[PDB]
């Protein structure tokens, strides 16, 4: 990257440019502006990879999820643990999250399995970590209470949405 | 015959003399003193309204001072007066260019300006309601592009150009009352200490620089980044400032000391920086990358507190209420977002 | 009497002032970084107890509360 070329007036100057190299290379103007947003969702929308909430067992499974995932791919993963109230319904909202958002990698792996006991208690649980490119994006202590007793998915949905954590349109 | 390449020498042997001047008071870095102090917790901003409206990328946008009005500009050539609190639009200007740099509202809220590839800064007059077709005044005279605006008041405005200089109108004449001319490389962007008697500007000469406004001349030219300045923020208090630049780091100059106090960086940042914001206290300093990404820095610390918008790619411009109660950002998908 | 300037000068007219800004700026009496550093430090910690985008705002004294 180094010059900026895509904001403030670094943007502006080389917007104009690319749009110069397209009319002769007011009804121009409106179709670059369409073109420009049209340009950048292809390249933010990559392949469907998955469809399903993969399970983890070890903390050096959850390490390498994260490691060696494309740079691009969004990882969420879901630490919870049976009977602690929230987990159910956060795993059921998930299973069909992932599999409307593909190329969102989803997983799930129980306090006692990540290597780091007493640090989850159920009082934190369930905890939503999200990556992408091998740094972690967010933490979410008690993920159930930002939602109502009763949440589903497309609660959980909304809620991911508003911290820009999933893709697509 | 005159001569030119010694005199290219004096400059720098003087510029070597400030170097060593400011080396005798560096005796610690900000990160030093602050080594004991607690980091900030995982800052995480959420999404609280949506603006819809724009037909098109947004280029820059800048709040009212009442925290609850702000002004945005965008690619589809309009400018819109926004209700934040409840999403409303409250005006929509028409404007000549879809090549806007930046807009500016008047901390009155009387005025909005906005300029561009134009070379030129239009003031728009809220009040006598020139949404249609009135323009109060366009303020030509830059040779270059608009970079940036602000203004000082109702009939002073200061504005920063790609043609190497920064003019402080009287909006009423319409005349360039004062020249800062000193850069030698196109400004792209200003700001304006809190008392409105000083401002700085950064340069793609990789300088930033402290001017007199009632004076009419360069104070100081701070130095450090080996890339173009492309971002410019004043520190809450006037002391200091933030820029953001080319070379991925965004760093804190001291105006008494006429020196970084400290830089934010990391390894796995690699683009350019367009965009700096302090929180309401100034411990937090929110920066916009050329790769439309936001990371949000803990001014004291010097490590990343947090990330704005969580790395969507979606973040063209952002900017910090005066209340500091919340960060609105710009988008290339025509969307502006509110932040708590 | 505010200066109005052209920029229509030539190299060495440029290369003059900047050679004298320099040596304004040569003249300038500097704080130890530390001193400021020092006030930077407890400008902000005292500050940044209050500060919204911090600490984070109280639902009810939020201006963007979920709109009803
Ligand atoms: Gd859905
Ligand atoms: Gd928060
Ligand atoms: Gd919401
Ligand atoms: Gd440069
Ligand atoms: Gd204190
Ligand atoms: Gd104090």
């Amino acid at each position: 990257e180094g010059q900026a070329t895509h904001t403030g007036p670094k943007g502006v100057i080389n917007d104009w440019r690319k749009f110069k190299l397209e009319s002769e290379d007011e009804g121009c103007l409106r179709k670059y502006r369409r073109q420009c947003m049209q340009d950048m969702h292809q390249k933010l929308s990559f392949g469907p990879r998955y469809g399903f909430v993969y399970e983890l067992e070890t903390g050096e499974q959850f390490l390498e999820t994260i490691e060696k995932e494309q740079k691009v791919t969004t990882i969420v993963v879901n630490i919870y643990e049976d009977g602690v109230r929230g987990c159910d319904a956060l795993n059921s909202s998930l299973e069909c999250l992932a599999a409307e958002y593909p190329m969102v990698k989803f997983c799930k792996i129980r306090a006692s399995n990540t290597g780091a006991g007493d640090r989850f208690s159920s009082d934190v649980l369930p905890t939503l970590l999200v990556y992408k490119g091998g740094e972690l994006i967010s933490n979410f202590i008690s993920v159930a209470e930002q939602f109502a007793e009763d949440f589903f998915a497309a609660d959980v949905e909304s809620f991911l949405n508003e911290y820009g954590l999933l893709p697509e349109r | 015959m005159s001569e030119l390449d010694q005199l290219r020498q004096e400059a720098e042997q003087l510029k070597n003399q400030i170097r060593d001047a400011r080396k005798a008071c560096a005796d610690a870095t900000l990160s030093q003193i602050t080594n004991n102090i607690d980091p900030v917790g995982r800052i995480q901003m959420r999404t609280r309204r949506t603006l819809r409206g724009h037909l098109a990328k947004i280029y820059a946008m800048h709040w009212g001072t009442d925290s609850r009005l702000l002004l945005s500009a965008s690619q589809d050539g309009k400018l819109i007066i926004w209700d934040s609190y409840t999403t409303n639009k409250v005006h929509a200007i028409p404007l000549r260019s879809s090549w806007v740099m930046t807009c500016a509202y008047a901390p009155s809220g009387n005025y909005v300006a906005c300029g561009g590839l134009d070379n030129i800064c239009s003031i728009y007059n809220l009040k006598t309601r020139e949404g249609n077709v009135r323009v109060s005044r366009e303020l030509a005279g830059h040779t270059g592009y608009l970079s940036c605006c602000r203004f000082l008041d109702d009939n002073q405005i200061v504005t920063s150009s790609g043609d190497t200089t920064c003019a402080l109108w009287d909006i009423e004449t319409g005349q360039q009352t004062t020249t800062f001319t000193g850069h030698t490389g196109d400004v792209m962007s200003l700001s304006l200490a809190p008392d409105t008697r000083l401002f700085v500007s950064g340069a793609c000469d990789a300088s930033a620089k402290l001017w007199d406004v009632r004076e009419g001349m360069c104070r100081q030219t701070f130095t450090g980044h080996e890339s173009d300045i492309n971002a410019i923020c004043f520190f809450p208090n006037g002391n200091a400032f933030a820029t953001g630049s080319d070379d991925a780091t965004c760093r804190l100059f001291d105006l008494r000391a006429d020196q970084e106090l400290m830089t934010y960086s990391h390894d796995n940042i690699i683009c350019g920086i367009t965009s700096v914001s302090f929180s309401k206290s100034g411990r937090l300093l929110l920066a916009g990358y050329d790769d439309f990404n936001c990371n949000v820095w803990d001014a004291l610390k010097a490590d990343r507190a947090g990330v704005l918008a969580g790395h969507d790619n979606r973040v063209s411009c952002l900017g910090v209420t005066d209340d500091g109660m919340a960060v609105a950002t710009g988008s290339w998908d025509s969307f502006l977002k509110i932040w708590n | 009497m505010p200066v109005i300037n052209i920029e229509d000068l030539t190299e060495k007219d440029k290369l003059k002032m900047e050679v004298d800004q320099l040596k304004k700026e040569v003249t300038l009496e500097r704080m130890l970084v530390s001193k400021c550093c020092e006030e930077f430090r407890d400008y902000v910690e005292e500050r940044s107890g209050e500060d919204p985008l911090v600490k984070g705002i109280p639902e009810d004294k939020n201006p963007f509360k979920e709109l009803k």
